[PDB]
């Protein structure tokens, strides 16, 4: 409760690019980084190329 | 005088009509130009192997000298910006295309 | 070909105007029938001698593959990819034949399953 | 359809009979093209027409003998050899109903169909 | 005259082909990435639309 | 027009789905499973005894 | 003149029907086969000389 998801949002729109959250707390499965095997029907790549794909840039503020 | 047609895959018989179609709007410029003259005119030609539109705006030797002077016959412009028509009435084989002097042999 | 019902109601128009507007009637009537039946009988030949020039150009159609498209199977082109990926490899015997075994079931089994998935990724 | 280096030559010719037979050996250049064009179809053609002229053939010395130079297929016999298969069994209904809807599916589908492969094992 | 046979506008195919070149030209994409999606370009273009390793590749492409 | 020389009438009959009709006639049945039987039986004549999924759908219809 | 019909288009693929069933003369040979095999060749003799499946019921017969 200091504000630091807050200033996030402030220096991602200060500096004009892009913000994406992500939360890891009590996370166990490497994949969510890794994403799955694109093999698998129904398989995800990893959370960071679907914030990649949602800003459509590669300096966001992740 | 004027800058030579550029044929785009449309060869033109003597006395045989034919309608010429070009996307770039260069020619409309030329095409709007000579329309205030009482009797417009223009010269047909015909390209040489290894068609390319680049080299007809570098050289004028692409275009082969013989060619089919003729009268522009009217405006159509029915869904695009450049409907040309072109007709044989005269076939022309110029001595030097590169300096227009031009005579009917 | 009027039927009964329409040549009696004919011969009871006594008026001889009214009776031959009612022929001439009965005349467009059969006239537009005909031309119906006449624009589907034409309808399903044309139709039919589409079908055939369809077979026709079917086959001029596989004349243009020369081993284009439907000659590759999308598996047989995995097959090919490998190989030539391992081409340049100086490539073990072992692990040739393997991989040999490995395609072999790929052609064993079908594009659309679970363990062809799983044996694409293996020898991926 | 001579290329334009053909009219080319042809606008070179100076000479009246020189361009008037090169043209003219221009028009059979281009007619040969095109009617091989045509032939190529047109021989495509020719080969189904063969193909089904002697399958009409065969139509013919399979329906003259109408089953006198063969014998019954029995595949619509099939459905009294499965009938007396159980004509003697003293059998609830259901599965006679049942057994007349696999009846009727078997008279429908065709004898090299896999649905009917698979009808006649489930009927035996 | 074999390529000339039945054009149809050649049967109005590949049209996702090109949607995801045009999706590409903006980019500035990298040698590898770029052959990687040649490869994967071509195989769709000899696979069937309905096969699941054709539905597979376009959504890894897309 | 229709009703000229239909000899294909005779087979793979209407008669089932007038008999799945007033086997439910006799009930008070739900709209729902109503228009789900409508739908259904609109399928199954679009579709051929031969096929199998013709007999899913009618196994559905039992 | 039956003879000579059949005759004249005795075979259902060039040398295969006799070829196959000479070769089954010298088996003795349970009845199941026999009419199994009369029923392959049957529908061999329906099918095309080329067609795919056709190959592949010759396969199956050799
Ligand atoms: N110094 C500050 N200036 C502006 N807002 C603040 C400040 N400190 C706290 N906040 C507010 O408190 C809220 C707490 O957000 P929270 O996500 O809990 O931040 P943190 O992740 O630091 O706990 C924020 O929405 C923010 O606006």
């Amino acid at each position: 409760g200091v504000g630091k998801t807050s200033i996030a949002r402030s220096i991602a729109r200060a500096l004009n690019r892009e913000y994406f959250r992500f939360s890891v707390g009590g996370m166990t499965d490497v994949a969510e980084i890794k994403g799955h095997r694109r093999t698998y029907v129904g398989a995800m790549p990893g959370k960071i190329i679907q914030c990649l794909k949602k800003t459509k840039t590669e300096n966001p503020l992740i | 005088h004027l800058p030579l047609i550029a044929i785009t895959r449309n060869p033109v018989f003597p006395r045989f009509i034919k309608i010429i179609e070009v996307k770039n709007k260069k020619l409309v410029e030329l095409l709007r130009r000579k329309v205030r003259l009482a009797q417009p005119y223009v010269g047909v030609f015909l390209k040489r192997d290894d068609s390319n539109e680049s080299d007809v705006v570098e050289s004028l030797d692409e275009i082969y000298h013989t060619g089919t002077f003729a009268q522009i016959h009217e405006m159509q412009d029915l869904g695009d910006k450049l409907r040309m028509i072109v007709m044989g009435h005269r076939r022309v084989h110029i001595s030097r295309q590169l300096e227009m002097v031009e005579v009917e042999n | 070909g009027a039927e009964s019902h329409e040549l009696q109601d004919v011969l009871e128009e006594t008026n001889i105007p009214k009776r031959l507007y009612k022929a001439l009637s009965l005349l467009k009537k059969e006239f537009e029938l005909s031309k119906l039946q006449q624009r589907l009988g034409r309808e399903v030949e044309e139709k039919i001698k589409q079908t055939h020039r369809k077979f026709l150009l079917q086959e001029q159609l596989k004349i243009i593959k020369k081993e284009l498209g439907l000659e590759k199977d999308d598996k047989d082109a995995i097959e090919e990819k490998f190989r030539e990926r391992l081409k340049e490899l100086v490539v073990p015997k072992h692990v040739m034949d393997v991989v040999d075994e490995e395609l072999s079931k790929l052609g064993l089994l079908d594009n659309h399953s679970s363990e062809f998935n799983v044996t694409r990724n293996y020898l991926d």
